[PDB]
């Protein structure tokens, strides 16, 4: 892969995604805006103003009209992409660690975090749409659910949604993943125990069918929806912050690391925080990919599989195109059964 | 090329409270929602077409976008330096001032300090920190005569690549030679229209950013809902009255039958007179200020319907101002078209096609499009133009209704169905190609693209061979070209650098070598601008006596000269006021005659840097001769340099004696392409003496006219004429075969060894243009010879 | 070169030389399955890369001077400074190179063909510049010993070792419209058309001796191409003949005989507008292309047992515009170079039968094995800009696969010639007589089985649980939901 | 008959590749013995060449 840095965010990024198409890039940090680059040179296409806090989440539409974001703050943003104006601010009585819209761009969920004397929640909010612009027509200003942290489990951290939005999955504080049926008014269906440490990041194949779970316990789980069955395990001895399944090719992305604190670093080690790149199936390291210099907090790969970026507790992204040796990587056997087919 | 001094300033233009405040409304236009998406797709590829509607900001903000992201972001490019071109040097300027105001710069295009600059022919409004150049077509193809390869730019923009002009598609071609060449270069097409995808396939399928964009819709109104609001009745007994399509079923079965019988071939006048009365009366349009664009296809339906107005008492108040905008009238006069009308007053625009492109009336709200023209047609069999033109095309129709919706919403009213529109042809017979090729194949040659048949091979309409052929025997009669092979000469290499028609280059260097330069300026400039005769409204016969009590030598250019002369005689010994009372009391336009002051003085600049001086020792014209009538001599020796430049457009006097005294029969004239009358305009037109007159141009109207018209003696035609046979026994010199003068033998031997002495003596000065001819015996007793024709 | 084509593992072709993948000049190998990347390096030219005759050493071209890349993990080794250069090609037998700059500088001043001994390292000579035509404008012997460029009215003619002139001498003959260097020692075919009081002609010239030892009058022709043989055993010219109507009516082709005694000419051909010939690789066969049918004909020839060379066989009108020959002679190319779709059509030869008609979206360039077995194509973005792609296929009817890329500059494969040929090697080649044989292909093949084999076999079993797994939800999201499960977001 | 022709077709295809691959592939083993005697000679030469400079 080629390389590139992006500079804008003084503070360490908290999250990096692409759009559908795969041609834009959004990003936020500790800092109290948010911004929008193109995905093939870096360019910095704008920025989104308003919130007063570390923005620690956002999410873009399936049809790239709207961004969400989650604040520090206390508040949840609505942006209109093509002129980063705010269309729409809810008011949260905590702050909001994680935001992303369902697969069809209805509703959104955000993650409310347990602080103070509320025990946490998981809220949907319903965004009507015009049917041909996709543009809003109403938001309510109450969700039209709250999931509170269930019976037994800590706070969720992560959420996400599955294939046509039927499940929502979510990481909790304590290692925990549960799930929970949207149809059946989003009640609880099942969970699975699987993490030392809190689950720090979670998210779904392309197809939404399964989805790959990260713990600075340094292990890595990949998971299946409709069983919770776990199917492959990666096992690393690096604090985990994000992880990521890529398309076109059998591979996941881990990304993480420890801050240095009071040792010394050499100008040789200066630059050394790598993502992981491990064969999915195989669960085996088959690559690092330096460049950082802090942890890995983000990493987000294009749904078209021909890029990846990451986001550093060093202020920076690094944006990454692939080239021929990346999608010519293969197992002998792997070349034998590509070959089977004539 | 150390970019930091113009990154910050820059830097300091943007934290100005000015570009602070006008980028809030740069991002209300359609193209800034794309911003990111230009840039990226600019910095992955060489080769962009940005398609979109006018008004969408392209021209204004994808420069900008442009221009901002090779400042601040550090882009690999060691260099920023930008070129926009226009097509109208209105738009070049008005676009760069609109820039640089966006850019927060105080002192406008071109100022200390400013990014943004503009160049037009006789104007550069740039300085050493512009990077960001607004031009018009011709400057950016000038340029590429000194740079071949642009080295200095780094971006090309062309804009308005939908007008699909001659310069435009001579310069596409020019910078795909280029991009293969370079690969630091990068070149954008902007388009108005939807035929993005021929420039991409042009660019080898190159990507096309599709912005969406409204901007400044125009209402259209088809004939039968100009009938259907206006309540015309169709009289059965009108000129205009020679299963109707179920379409027309929703209107009143008056409008159905002023449908079936209106007579399509006819322009409805007594229906435009209703439609600018319905204007006035409806509550839709009478609270809407604007002026109105009428588009007719020629003089004859402008006066027709001038008269209409005039004489109409709906139109007779302070409320209306007619102006007429024709090629004919004076560059004044045409002006007036673009001054706004006071509070209150109704400005009425009635124009041909010369509104229709390259021209913008920043106040017309409403278009009333005849949808006709009249079109120059080229008959190659007779070298002649005739003015003869149809319905126009669906582009040509869109580009006068795109006359209204410039600055603001407006309204296009269509006198012709919305059946006849979807019937027109979508683009007229070659608007690059049906017109004559000469300068763009002395261009060709200047800049050694090669033959010009193999060049114009690969235009994206390639014009027919013959039309090539013709233009290159013009160039080889005029000398431009070598005889056998398409190489400049000398002469050539000159008339290529000069920026008029080669015919007035060739006059001008005569007019240095002869050392009357300053006098041919004045004639150059009057056959390169507009006319500073003007016919008001009304007042025809008055304007042509006073052109009359001007006349000069039987010269239409002389008459023009000594209108010129008395205009800056009456503006050094009275001033202001007596120059303003010279040009109302002569029917001449102040403003054209002060633009063919400046063209004069830039074409004597272009003509000493090109080394030919006006020898110091003829004060005669340099000093304060503003005071003396031409004498006879120089007379005769402006005629013979006008001979030298338009030898080609000379025709034997027809004189026929009118058996009646009253009858002022037109003088007509037999050219080498067919018999022409002497166009009413011309102080010539009842000429009646046996002679040679020499023509500017041979048009085609309802006849064939020449223009601007010199009487001519033999002596010029002799000396600068095509080839001389001597017929000894019969005592007749023969020019060209055609053209017959009596003479003894002798004599006849004398003008063609003269010949022979010219062209020794043009080529050694053409060759060096410093060269000193003052003690030249030849051009001494040349000069001599013909001041003695007269006598 | 032929030490890593024994070492390396598979299994079992050719090595390039990509320009696309990614802002990098990138190595590969052909490995059946894909071609894998060796290398991708960021801006290794500046323009354009070559290689050397064998292979030997890569032709760099930077700005600042033309560098030749060799060892084996690749460095410059020697490099050449001269600038506006944008041609660098070599002597067929890798000892000189010659360098053109179009674009004057002061580096040339005027001598812009400068022509550098690899041997030595140095600059031999310098030639003032040119004009005309096609390049290479200055043409080298096969051997090496002879170099010229035609003034139009003088044939120059200069000699290795030094870059002298041959008899200190330069030979005047005028009027010359183009000349071809023999691959037989010594020949040069040349051709004058109508000049003024001569009639057109076209020239064999034996060198260094000097002599015209044959010329054929072909009187009243608007063109005429010359065609080695590449053996230099026929020169074969196709003649386009003028009637009074001043109209290119016929082509005629009429074939040189150079090792049969006193050059005897074959007269073949007589038909309408051939717009393309091309001979057997190695051999004696050629087939040839006509216009305006309204699509273009192919015609096939071969030799006769009775001598002459003469038409065998034709096949019906198509979209091939270009004939592209195996250097292994069996196997031809038709193709129609420069079009939206089709346009590649394959025939097995003796006897031209069509194999196969392939896809390529856009294709512009084109190029094969050094011993037949498989073809590139590719899509230049310098040519084209709607796909992009190198396409990669197997002599039988059997793509192997398209990769699509980014921006794509060029291809070439790194040549490869066969190191030895003798007597015994060509008895080898005709041992099995023609039936069939089993000896090879299924050795290498059952390698190919053994290399399923042993830590391989939990590894098959983890792709197949995998696989299995995936069709199970799949089923269920068909049945449950109506919905189809993907490993990518679909167009 | 067109599927047998088209099956006959297909395997004298695959025969006629697995040949020319073969006969190569042999080609090339039998030349590397002769590539390094001759790039030994070679080696030699340039030394010689290399010190006569």
């Amino acid at each position: 892969m080629k390389a590139i840095k992006l500079t804008g965010h003084e503070r360490p990024l908290t999250q990096v995604k692409y759009n559908k198409e795969g041609d834009l890039l959004f990003s936020c940090s500790k800092d109290s805006s948010a911004s929008v680059w193109y995905s093939l040179n870096g360019e910095r296409l704008g920025t989104l103003d308003g919130h007063t806090g570390t923005i620690w989440s956002i999410d873009v539409d399936c049809f790239t009209k709207y961004c969400v974001t989650g604040s520090a703050d206390y508040s949840i943003k609505l942006w209109d992409v093509s002129n980063g104006q705010c269309v729409a601010t809810w008011k949260s009585p905590v702050p909001v660690k994680r935001v992303e819209f369902s697969p069809c761009g209805n509703y959104f969920l955000a993650i409310l975090d347990n602080v103070m004397k509320n025990p946490g929640s998981i809220n949907i909010y319903e965004i009507e749409r015009d049917s041909a612009t996709h543009e809003l027509t109403k938001v309510s200003e109450e969700p039209i659910h709250k999931i509170i942290t269930h019976e037994g489990l800590d706070a969720a951290t992560v959420a996400g949604w599955s294939t046509k939005g039927k499940y929502i999955i979510a990481g909790h504080k304590d290692g925990k993943i549960s799930k929970y049926d949207v149809s059946n008014n989003y009640e609880y269906v099942d969970s699975i125990d699987l993490h030392e440490k809190s689950i720090s990041d979670m998210q779904f194949s392309p197809d939404l069918t399964y989805f790959i779970t990260s713990s600075r316990d340094t292990n890595s789980f990949l998971v299946d929806v409709s069983t919770l069955q776990v199917l492959k395990k990666y096992e690393t001895d690096c604090p985990l912050n994000t992880a990521v399944i890529t398309p076109l090719k059998e591979f996941i992305i881990l990304g993480g690391g420890q801050e240095a604190k009071d040792v010394t670093t050499t100008s040789a080690n200066e630059g050394k925080f790598e993502a992981r790149f491990y064969h999915k199936i195989f669960e085996e390291e088959i690559g690092r990919v330096q460049g950082h210099f802090g942890p890995l907090n983000t990493v987000a790969i294009s749904p078209q599989g021909t890029s990846y970026a990451s986001g550093g507790e060093d202020g920076f992204i690094r944006l990454h195109h692939f080239e021929k040796s990346y999608f010519d990587f293969k197992y002998d056997v792997e070349k034998a059964a590509e070959a089977k087919e004539h | 090329e150390d970019l930091e001094p113009v990154r910050n300033l820059f830097r300091k233009l943007q934290s100005t409270p000015k570009y602070q405040k006008l980028l809030k409304e740069r991002q209300q236009l359609p193209v800034f929602k794309h911003r990111d998406s230009i840039v990226e797709t600019l910095k992955r590829h060489r080769v962009v077409v940005v398609a979109g509607e006018t008004g969408s900001g392209k021209s204004t903000q994808v420069p900008h976008f442009l221009l901002e992201d090779l400042l601040l972001n550090e882009w690999e490019a060691s260099k920023c330096n930008i070129v926009c071109t226009q097509p109208r040097r209105i738009s070049a300027v008005s676009l760069a001032n609109r820039v640089c105001d966006e850019l927060g710069c105080e002192n406008g295009p071109g100022g200390r300090n400013s990014l943004c600059g503009y160049q037009i022919r006789m104007e550069s409004r740039a300085c050493e920190s512009t990077r960001l150049l607004y031009c018009t077509t011709g400057v950016l193809l000038r340029k590429l005569q000194e740079d071949g390869l642009l080295s200095n730019v780094s971006h090309v923009i062309v804009d308005e690549v939908h007008e699909r002009s001659v310069q435009s598609d001579f310069l596409l071609i020019i910078l795909k030679e280029i991009l293969q060449k370079r690969s630091d270069l990068h070149l954008i097409l902007m388009s108005a229209t939807v035929d993005s995808e021929k420039f991409s396939t042009y660019f080898t399928h190159c990507p096309i950013l599709r912005i969406s964009g409204r901007s400044y819709p125009v209402e259209v109104f088809h004939l039968e809902d100009i009938i259907e609001e206006t309540g015309f009745v169709l009289e059965k007994d009108s000129e205009y009255c020679q299963d109707l399509n179920p379409f027309y079923q929703k209107y009143s079965s008056r409008t159905q039958h002023a449908i079936l019988y209106m007579n399509p071939h006819k322009i409805n006048l007594d229906l435009i007179l209703e439609l600018l009365a319905y204007l006035d009366k409806s509550p839709q349009f009478r609270n809407i200020e604007g002026a109105v664009l009428i588009f007719l296809p020629g003089l004859a339906h402008i006066q027709q319907l001038y008269d209409l107005l005039s004489n109409d008492r709906r139109f007779y108040s302070e409320r209306y101002k007619v102006i007429a905008l024709h090629s004919i009238l004076s560059t004044q006069d045409q002006a007036a078209a673009f001054t706004l009308p006071p509070p209150g007053v109704r400005k009425i625009v009635l124009a041909t096609n010369i509104a229709e492109t390259g021209i913008t009336i920043p106040d017309v709200v409403f278009v009333i499009d005849t949808g006709r023209t009249k079109e120059n047609k080229y008959h190659e069999s007779s070298q002649m133009s005739s003015l003869v033109e149809t319905f126009v095309s669906k582009a040509s129709a869109l580009q006068r209704q795109g006359r209204a919706g410039r600055v603001r919403d407006g309204f296009c009213f269509r006198m012709y169905t919305r059946e006849r529109f979807e019937g027109f042809m979508d683009y007229s017979v070659p608007e690059i190609l049906r017109v004559p090729l000469e300068e763009l194949c002395l261009h060709i040659m200047k800049c050694n693209l090669g033959s010009p048949e193999d060049f114009l091979s690969k235009a994206l309409d390639p014009p027919q061979l013959q039309v090539i052929s013709n233009a290159m025997n013009l160039l080889r009669k005029i000398g431009a070209c070598e005889l056998n092979e398409p190489k400049l000469t000398p002469l050539g290499q000159h008339l290529a650098a000069l920026p008029v028609n080669v015919k007035i280059g060739k006059m001008l260097i005569f007019g240095a070598i002869f050392g009357c330069l300053d006098p041919v300026a004045t004639l150059a400039a009057v056959m390169t601008e507009k006319s500073p005769f003007t016919t008001p409204i009304g007042r025809k016969d008055e304007a042509d006596l006073a052109k009359s009590a001007l006349a000069m030598a039987d010269s239409d250019h002389l008459t023009i000269y000594n209108a010129y002369l008395g205009w800056k005689k009456a503006r050094q010994e009275g001033g202001y006021r007596s120059e303003i009372t010279y040009c109302r009391r002569n029917f001449l336009n102040r403003t054209s005659l002060l633009t063919l002051e400046d063209v004069k003085q830039e074409l004597i600049k272009l003509v000493k840097a090109a080394g030919f001086s006006s020898s110091t020792t003829s004060t005669s014209w340099e000093g304060n001769r503003a005071s003396q009538t031409l004498s006879f001599q120089e007379i005769a020796l402006l005629k013979a340099v006008l001979v030298a430049g338009l030898y080609d457009n000379v025709g034997k006097i027809i004189y026929t004696k009118s058996v009646d005294v009253t009858e002022k029969l037109a003088c007509i004239v037999e050219t080498a392409q067919g018999k022409a009358q002497v166009h009413p305009s011309s102080v010539n037109r009842d000429l009646q003496t046996h002679g040679w007159l020499l023509y500017q141009e041979k048009i085609r109207y309802a006849r064939v006219y020449l223009r601007e018209t010199t009487l001519i003696t033999p002596f010029p035609v002799l000396l600068f004429g095509g080839d001389i046979e001597v017929q000894h026994r019969e005592r007749l010199l023969s020019i060209d075969g055609w053209i017959y003068f009596q003479a003894p033998v002798k004599i006849a031997v004398i003008f063609k060894q003269l010949r022979v002495l010219i062209d020794s003596v043009l080529r050694k000065k053409l060759e060096n243009p410093k060269m000193s001819l003052e003690n030249d015996k030849i051009l001494q007793i040349i000069t001599e010879l013909i001041k003695t024709e007269n006598n | 070169n032929l030490r890593y084509w024994l070492e390396e593992a598979e299994c079992r072709d050719q090595y390039s030389v990509i320009f696309e993948s990614g802002d990098r000049t990138s190595i590969f190998w052909n490995d059946v399955k894909d071609p894998v990347s060796i290398e991708e390096r960021a801006r290794w030219t500046e323009t354009y890369v070559r290689w050397s005759p064998k292979g030997t050493y890569l032709a760099t071209f930077h700005q600042r001077g033309i560098a030749l890349w060799g060892g084996e993990k690749f460095k410059q080794i020697q490099r050449f400074s001269h600038q506006g250069v944008q041609l660098i090609d070599f002597s067929p037998c890798e000892r000189y190179l010659v360098t053109f700059s179009p674009l004057m500088d002061t580096q040339d001043d005027p001598q812009a063909i400068i022509i550098w001994d690899i041997l030595t390292g140095h600059k031999k000579r310098g030639f003032h510049c040119e004009s005309s035509a096609h390049w290479p404008i200055f043409k080298w012997s096969h051997d090496g010993k002879f170099f010229a460029r035609m003034t139009l009215d003088t044939l120059s003619i200069y000699e290795t070792p030094s870059m002298g002139l041959l008899d200190k001498k330069s030979l005047k003959i005028s009027g010359i419209k183009d000349f071809s260097w023999s691959p037989g020692g010594n020949i040069i075919a040349f051709w004058v058309p109508e000049d003024k009081d001569i009639p057109a002609r076209v020239t064999l010239m034996q060198l260094p001796s000097r002599q015209e030892i044959r010329v054929r009058n072909l009187f009243n022709v608007v063109d005429c191409k010359l065609h080695w043989q590449k053996n230099g055993d026929y020169l074969c010219v196709k003649v386009d003949r003028t009637p009074k109507g001043t109209q290119g009516v016929v082509t005629n082709f009429e074939i040189f005989r150079m090792r049969e005694k006193q050059v005897p000419v074959d007269v073949v051909e007589m038909k309408e507008t051939i717009i393309a010939f091309a001979w057997e690789p190695n051999g004696s066969k050629f087939a040839v292309l006509h216009g305006e049918a309204p699509r273009i004909s192919v015609s096939f020839y071969h030799v006769k047992s009775n001598g002459k060379i003469e038409l065998s066989k034709m096949f019906d009108k198509q979209q091939a515009n270009t004939i592209f020959w195996s250097p292994q002679g069996q196997f031809v190319v038709l193709a129609g170079l420069r079009s939206m779709n089709g346009a590649l059509a394959f025939v097995d030869t003796s006897d031209c039968t069509v194999m196969n008609i392939a896809e390529h979206y856009m294709a512009s360039d084109v190029e094969w094995d050094p011993t037949g077995r498989y073809v590139v194509t590719s899509v230049s973005w310098w040519s084209h800009k709607v796909d992009n792609a190198y396409w990669l296929w197997t002599f039988q009817g059997r793509l192997l696969q398209k990769n699509n890329k980014d921006r794509f500059c060029q291809l070439l494969w790194r040549p490869r010639p066969p190191t030895l040929l003798s007597q015994e090697q060509i008895k080898q080649i005709k041992k099995d007589l023609k039936k069939y044989s089993k000896i090879f292909e299924q050795k290498d093949r059952l390698s190919q089985s053994k290399a399923s084999k042993e830590l391989v076999e939990r590894r098959r079993a983890m792709m197949e649980d995998f696989r299995k797994y995936g069709k199970a939800a799949q089923e269920l999201y068909v049945g449950q939901k109506n919905e189809r499960l993907e490993l990518r977001g679909g167009v | 008959q067109l599927e047998k022709e088209k099956k006959e077709l297909q395997e004298r295809l695959k025969n006629q590749e697995k040949k020319i691959d073969y006969f190569e592939r042999a080609k090339r083993l039998e030349e590397i013995p002769l590539i390094k005697s001759a790039y030994e000679e070679q080696r030699i030469k340039d030394m010689d060449l290399w010190e006569q400079q």
